[PDB]
């Protein structure tokens, strides 16, 4: 996250680290054994850790617990990025209290101007990089999607929005990817790709989660 | 592009 500030030991209880040796993507807790994350944070090996605010230290709350399997949406596509979404399963049921939660689907999308929170364990420096111990905030603003269909000419897709500054200092960057877009307690995006970071008139892309609530309930109920 | 590390 560039231009963030430190959240708070676990203000954010939804928040996931994917972990395979090293921290590589975020993720949202939506029941205590499904994770939300985005379609190309996929590999094997992948540890799922809970409760976390400092990534390198074990200080009280967290939960390590093993994916039992990863389901990439079928129609991923590596190249557009479109339906980058994915959902894992925990090997074993995680312990919901109040440093960990579940975070609501949203029944209905959210609209241009609504104010929303991203967090993740990602790059803060736009030019350069400097991986954070503790896990970052910024409160961004959905686009309308007139400016973000301007900012990407022939990249956004209907299962994308853009949120952040088109002034730029404050995106999510590498390492954010598969976090959470929060607004108004519903997770309406996941991080997803960009152009750079907090770079001017290029904001974030994040996958529409409003447009997989239907595939989610019925690939979970499935599973 | 995505921003993962570092796709
Ligand atoms: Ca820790």
């Amino acid at each position: 996250i560039v231009g963030g500030y430190t959240c708070g030991a676990n203000t954010v209880p939804y928040q996931v680290s994917l972990n395979s040796g090293y921290h590589f993507c975020g993720g949202s807790l939506i029941n205590s054994q499904w994770v939300v994350s985005a379609a190309h944070c996929y590999k094997s090996g992948i540890q799922v850790r809970l409760g976390e605010d400092n990534i390198n230290v074990v200080e009280g709350n967290e939960q390590f617990i093993s994916a039992s399997k990863s389901i990439v949406h079928p129609s991923y596509n590596s190249n557009t990025l479109n339906n980058d979404i994915m959902l894992i399963k925990l090997k074993s049921a995680a312990s919901l209290n109040s440093r960990v939660a579940s975070i609501s689907l949203p029944t209905s999308c959210a609209s241009a101007g609504t104010q929303c929170l991203i967090s993740g364990w990602g790059n803060t420096k736009s030019s350069g990089t400097s991986y954070p111990d503790v896990l970052k905030c910024l409160k961004a603003p959905i686009l309308s999607d007139s400016s973000c269909k301007s900012a990407y000419p022939g990249q956004i897709t209907s299962n994308m929005f853009c949120a952040g500054y088109l002034e730029g200092g404050k995106d999510s960057c590498q390492g954010d990817s598969g976090g959470p877009v929060v607004c108004s307690g519903k997770l309406q995006g996941i991080v997803s790709w960009g152009s750079g970071c907090a770079q001017k008139n290029k904001p974030g892309v994040y996958t529409k989660v409003c447009n997989y609530v239907s595939w989610i309930k019925q690939t979970i109920a499935s599973n | 592009x995505t921003r993962e590390l570092y796709v």
